[PDB]
């Protein structure tokens, strides 16, 4: 039921109720900050708006109408290709730093 | 002592048009250069400056090596990676000890056949265009030569080796990808190597340099003629006057090369009076403030520019320019000693041989010959051709200049710098 | 000309061991650093006490 | 200068004069970049002493009495060094200056030497200008008579 | 096709012979149809007194202005008409005159060098003309902040000794030097045992030597015993010279500790160490990724327009350090990182950064000896400095033996807790105080 | 590379001797490196 | 003076209509003021 519990978990987590996509909720460390900096205009601007919309709902302790919740099946990782490369680049540098 | 090797240059043209030439000189270090028909002449008015940024981007991330790796890996072995551009070609050259050529070759292949031009890396690099250009432009000669080509041609050869200011920050990743795909193709390339085996070099080309497509096209350069004046106040005025001459390779080109040495093409003695510089002596007769003058010769695949370049105090520009011109006029009227032509030939012949005695000078020559004529012409033959030039040919090259429509460029306080129609 | 610039004479201030311009000063460097550092070490000992 | 140069017309008109003349009228209304920060107090004092002279001036007034205006000029505008350091004839030369900059729109001007202002020929050029079309007459019109 | 080691043995050993008057004749034969031949002399401002400082430089302005056999522009016309190039340079210890020409023209080239070196006219009117040329060159050099700062470095590091002198000499000397001073100087210094006729290219040593015997035999091999100019060691002084000029846009700073001198084996490891720190300038493509920590920090943080380490050698001393050019607000940061790097090499050089330095050095050595001129110069100068031509295979052995331990020990020996000599010029209000600079040495 | 350029960049003449050789005589060439100062010949 | 310029400066066209009138027709004139935005006509 792992995929079954997954959709359950996704809704229990509830960032979808604020209209956020999973990648909008990642903890920002230096790798993530670099990946966000690398995003193309449209992905960056969309991210900014979703976060702004979510912070606004949070301040009012409110959530979006259910029809506007991010859908589990439509949530995709827009950040992954960028973050994965940033991490690869740092690892490469770390390897080189050993003699 | 007794030197081992001297071996001979090996040459090969692959079915796809790529030329591979090399010379195993048994040197401790090796030199590999990938010459490409991708100089600024191939830019059009919609992508000016693209080849300049491209020249500055050899270190960006590629499919097989990250930007970080290219730098650290080449430095780890004490090697070098450089990019040289002319209005016609781009030469990516690498240097290293012979045991490390596999490392350098791989980076070179990645840079020229697999660049990624990442959006963020390309953006971060734009500022370097301003620094690179400002450094180059500290030399008034750069200002003048660039303006001279802009004034002489309607297109192609008219393009500057440096990115136009308005384009800095605007060259896109897409323009870079298209420039590479359009011009970095087998039929437009020549892989040259020193201190390397030909079979190896050849095999590398066959496996990694079979790039199909692109354009071997290219609009002829249309000589136009005209003048560009850059007023800027320097106490010294730099000026160049030329006319269309001949395409490199042609026989007439050799006469212009001889005419250039008859006229005076650069110092031979530290602090000397340039006793045998026809142009210098004529100017010295009439002007008594410091100055310098020299014949100017630029030969390209489909055109050429020949004339003279002068540097003088602002008030004496006209005097220096007219004096230099009148001196070329006397040559055009037949006044030329066979001895002077012989002296000129001596200078030209020795100058040529000295220009290819270093690995760097040799590579450039082979590489340039490989792209301009898809063949290799040894020194012996070059000297023969130079000897074959007749005094009549020299006098005629001079006539062509005198009667040809001119192109001019000057920079400095031009209050006393004559326009073409006052010469 | 900047070549008209010469360093003024300091012979009146030099420690005696570096007064000869025809001799290497390295021959006395350890002795000179030893003297000053000895002043520093002794001071630190007195302060620790 | 930057404010004036936001108008491409300023670029073009300034270059056209630089291309047309060898001197005088060739000069720009705007200071050359290389000269910014270099114009000296002495050059300014000199320019004023050379050209702001009685023989080179005209005092015009509206809503003022002529005697008063006249008396003012006599008492305060009698500037010697007068006639000042005049200039030379403007030498039409002809030529072209091209400024590549990528705008979607190209601004261009083509001219030839015409006539000095005042002459009768100048009036014909002024008429020719209106025959050809010299600016709009109707908001958003098709310029039927241009 | 050979390996790197195999190729080092590919090098034709340099041939050396000596004429009776004591002149050394050395050459390296190649297949080049062109060659470089010249005379290297053990003469320079270090040999000059305050009274004739500038003499050698003055002579350099006369050397090609005419000889007894070829007066006026005659020598000039001959070199030019055969398409040859005649050059010269003077340092604080060496002077050289060399010609670049077709190998077939070697006999004439050797004859001309000989004529220049023994029969130079030194015409009174030529001398007077050259005074003004030298005075204008002094004004030009004043505009070269790098030349100024390095002459300042020598002036303070070697204050009170002949090495403190510039090569050009003080303007007053240029105004007063007489023909007699010049002949006295040349008389005492231009002797066969202090010269080396060197040649590199398509030529044979036997022909070179025969031409030597033919043209330099009459070259004096004895001034006498009352002259024999001999160099005394030059004291190094930890010191500082600051020429503040806030009107200049960038600051130039040169700092150095006393180096070992030409013939010391330690120079190889110091060269490896200097290659680790390297050089840099705003046009370098590397940027943040450069291997040298000084270069990457400098590039990412925009600390300077440029920097270069250096190892200037003299007979028994030298200047080991670096020069950098930067904005008035970056001097302290640059100095901080530069000294941190010297300190790190003394105590913590790693095997991998040292191998990198060794590889950089190997490449610099071989790529420099490319062309007849650089090789000819290496021959002439090496015979004067080492007394022999050190072959590439030997340099390789010396380089191969350097490891992290050797780098730490040699760096510690020359940099660690040693007084440096410092020169600054331009907007240097932020150049650290000498005591602060001195404490950065440990 | 290992060799520093003839002139390190950052961001001249008063005599006829120092001026000789300044006049251009061939087409321009621009170089860019990973390890060496950029240059522009002619 | 009292009247602010038609357009205050600081440091789009997409139709024919908005483009008509843009072509220059007379020599250039530059104005500078104490109280009013500068202008350049033609
Ligand atoms: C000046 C243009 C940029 C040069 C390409 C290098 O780009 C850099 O590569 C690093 C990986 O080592 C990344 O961590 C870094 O974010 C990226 O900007
Ligand atoms: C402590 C110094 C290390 C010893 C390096 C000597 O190295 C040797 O020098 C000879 C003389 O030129 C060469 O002929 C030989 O090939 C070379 O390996």
């Amino acid at each position: 039921w792992l995929e079954g519990i997954r959709k359950w978990y996704y809704n229990a987590a509830g960032f979808n109720k604020l209209g956020l996509m999973r990648d909008d909720t990642i903890h920002e460390n230096d790798d993530v900050k670099e990946a966000i900096r690398r995003l193309p205009e449209n992905l960056y601007d969309d991210r900014v708006f979703r976060i702004k919309r979510a912070l606004d709902l949070s301040m009012r302790q409110q959530i979006l109408p259910k029809e506007q919740w991010t859908k589990y099946e439509e949530d995709k990782s827009y950040l992954e290709p960028y973050l994965k490369e940033v991490i690869r680049e740092r690892k490469e540098r770390e390897e080189w730093a050993k003699k | 002592e007794v030197p081992p090797h001297p071996q001979d240059l090996e040459f090969t043209r692959l079915p796809n048009g790529l030329v591979i030439a090399s010379l195993e000189n048994y040197a401790p270090a090796s030199r590999i250069g990938l010459f490409i028909k991708a100089g600024s002449r191939y830019e059009n008015s919609n992508n000016l400056g693209t080849s300049h940024l491209l020249r500055l981007a050899s270190s960006l991330t590629t499919k097989g090596a990250s930007s970080f790796k290219i730098t650290r890996g080449i430095e780890a072995v004490g090697g070098k990676l450089s990019v040289t551009s002319t209005r016609e070609n781009m030469a990516y050259t690498v240097e290293c000890l012979r045991d490390d050529v596999d490392i350098l070759m791989e980076f070179l292949l990645n840079v020229t056949t697999a660049p990624e031009f990442r959006r963020w890396e390309v953006a971060a690099l734009q500022p370097q265009l301003r620094i690179d250009k400002a450094v180059a432009l500290q030399n008034p000669q750069a200002h003048v030569i660039e303006n001279l080509h802009a004034a002489a041609y309607r297109n192609a050869l008219a393009n500057s080796l440096y990115c136009p200011d308005y384009r800095i920050g605007k060259v896109t990743p897409v323009e870079l990808h298209d420039y590479v795909q359009n011009h970095f193709t087998s039929a437009r390339m020549a892989l040259i190597g020193l201190g390397v085996s030909h079979p190896v070099l050849k095999q590398v080309a066959e496996q990694f340099l079979n790039i199909r497509g692109g354009l071997l096209s290219g609009a002829k350069a249309k000589y136009h003629g005209g003048e560009i004046r850059e007023q800027n106040g320097d106490s010294l005025v730099h000026a160049a006057l030329v006319a269309e001459s001949a395409a490199i390779g042609s026989a007439e080109a050799n006469a212009f090369s001889v005419l250039q040495h008859v006229l005076g093409a650069g110092p031979h003695v530290k602090r000397g009076s340039n006793a045998t510089s026809s142009l210098y002596q004529a100017v010295a007769k009439g002007v008594h403030q410091p100055f310098d003058v020299s014949a100017f010769n630029a030969s390209y695949s489909d055109s050429g520019l020949f004339g003279f370049y002068t540097i003088s105090q602002a008030a004496s520009a006209g005097d220096v320019i007219k004096a230099a011109y009148n001196q070329v006029k006397t040559i055009a009227q037949g006044n030329l000693s066979n001895p002077d032509v012989q002296a000129a030939k001596n200078k030209l012949k020795a100058g040529y041989l000295m220009s290819v005695e270093s690995s760097e000078g040799f590579l450039d020559e082979v590489g340039s010959q490989a792209l301009a004529a898809g063949s290799y012409t040894p020194p012996s033959t070059v000297l023969q051709q130079i000897d074959a030039v007749a005094d009549a040919d020299v006098i005629n090259a001079a006539k062509k200049f005198v009667s040809g429509r001119k192109s001019m460029a000057a920079s400095g306080n031009l209050g006393h710098t004559p326009f073409i129609d006052e010469l | 000309s900047h070549t008209d610039i010469k360093v003024p004479d300091f012979s009146d201030y030099r420690r005696p061991e570096v007064l000869d311009s025809t001799k290497s000063s390295k021959e006395s460097s350890e002795a000179r650093k030893g003297f000053s550092y000895l002043v520093t070490a002794t001071t630190t000992v007195g302060v620790a006490y | 200068k930057a404010v004036a140069l936001q108008n491409p017309q300023a670029h073009v008109i300034e270059n056209l004069h630089a291309a047309a003349y060898r001197n005088a009228l060739a000069n720009s209304l705007y200071c050359p970049d290389y000269r910014i920060g270099k114009v000296t107090p002495v050059e300014l004092h000199d320019y004023v002493q050379n050209h702001f002279t009685s023989a080179r001036m005209a005092l015009i007034g509206l809503g003022v009495s002529h005697p008063v205006l006249k008396q003012v000029a006599e008492q305060f505008l009698n500037i010697r060094g007068g006639l000042g350091l005049s200039g030379a004839k403007a030498k039409y030369h002809g030529g072209e200056i091209r400024e590549q900059n990528g705008d979607s729109l190209v601004h261009a001007a083509l001219v030839a030497e015409s006539a000095a202002i005042g002459s009768a020929e100048a009036n014909a050029f002024s008429v020719l200008q209106h025959v050809l079309g010299a600016g709009p007459h109707v908001k958003r019109g098709s310029n039927a008579t241009s | 096709t050979a390996t790197y080691a195999q190729a080092l043995q590919s090098v034709p050993e340099t041939q050396v012979s000596q004429l009776d008057n004591g002149l050394r004749v050395a050459s390296e034969q190649s297949s080049q149809p062109t060659c470089t031949v010249g005379v290297w002399i053990d003469a320079g401002s270090r040999y000059e007194s305050e009274k004739n400082n500038g003499a050698g430089y003055f002579v350099e302005h006369l050397a090609f202005k005419g000889t007894k056999n070829r007066p006026g522009n005659a020598l000039e016309k001959e070199v030019e008409s055969m398409g040859a190039h005649l050059n010269a340079y003077s340092t604080r210890e060496h002077t050289a005159y060399y010609i670049k020409a077709l190998s077939k023209d070697l006999p004439k080239a050797v004859e001309l060098l000989a004529d220049i070196v023994q029969n130079c006219s030194l015409e009174d009117s030529q001398i007077e003309k050259e005074r003004d040329v030298i005075l204008q060159e002094l004004q030009e050099n004043d505009t070269s902040m790098r030349d100024v700062v390095f002459n300042y470095l020598h002036a303070t590091a070697f204050q009170g000794t002949p090495l403190a002198q510039s090569v050009e000499g003080p303007s007053e000397n240029v105004r007063k030097l007489s023909r007699a001073d010049l002949t006295e100087y040349l008389s005492r210094h231009y002797k066969a045992p202090r010269m080396v006729l060197a040649a590199a290219g398509g030529l044979e040593h036997r022909q070179l030597l025969d031409l030597a015997q033919k043209h330099f035999s009459g070259l004096s091999g004895t001034y006498d015993e009352d002259a024999v100019p001999t160099l005394s060691p030059c004291r190094f002084t930890g010191s500082q010279i600051c020429h503040r000029e806030d009107g200049l846009p960038l600051a130039h700073v040169a700092i150095a500790v006393e180096g070992p001198g030409w013939a010391h084996p330690d120079n190889v490891a110091l060269q490896v160490a200097n290659a680790i720190i390297g050089h840099y300038d705003c046009t370098y493509g590397g940027g943040a990724h450069l291997s040298s920590p000084l270069a990457s920090i400098a590039a990412t943080n925009k600390l300077c327009q440029s920097f270069q380490t250096f190892n200037i050698c003299y007979a028994d001393t030298g200047l080991l350090g670096a020069h950098f050019v930067c904005d008035h607000m970056s001097i302290d940061d640059m100095m901080f990182v530069l000294q941190g790097q010297w300190m790190r090499l003394c105590t913590s050089a790693t095997e991998s950064e040292v191998l990198r330095g060794k590889n950089l050095l190997r490449n610099a050595l071989v790529s420099h000896l490319d062309g007849t001129t650089p090789v000819c110069e290496d021959i002439g100068r090496s015979l004067l400095t080492y007394g022999r031509r050190i072959p590439l295979a030997e340099w390789e052995s010396r380089i191969a033996e350097v490891d992290a331990r050797v780098v730490r020990e040699v760096c510690s020996k020359y940099f660690y807790d040693q007084c440096p000599a410092v020169a600054g010029f331009g907007p240097i209000e932020q150049l650290p105080d000498y005591n602060r600079i001195r404490s950065g040495m440990f | 590379a290992a060799v520093p350029a003839t002139s390190e960049s950052p961001v001249s003449v008063l005599c006829r001797e120092s001026l000789r050789g300044q006049a251009a005589g061939r087409p321009l060439v621009a170089s860019v490196s990973l390890n060496v100062p950029a240059s522009v010949r002619y």
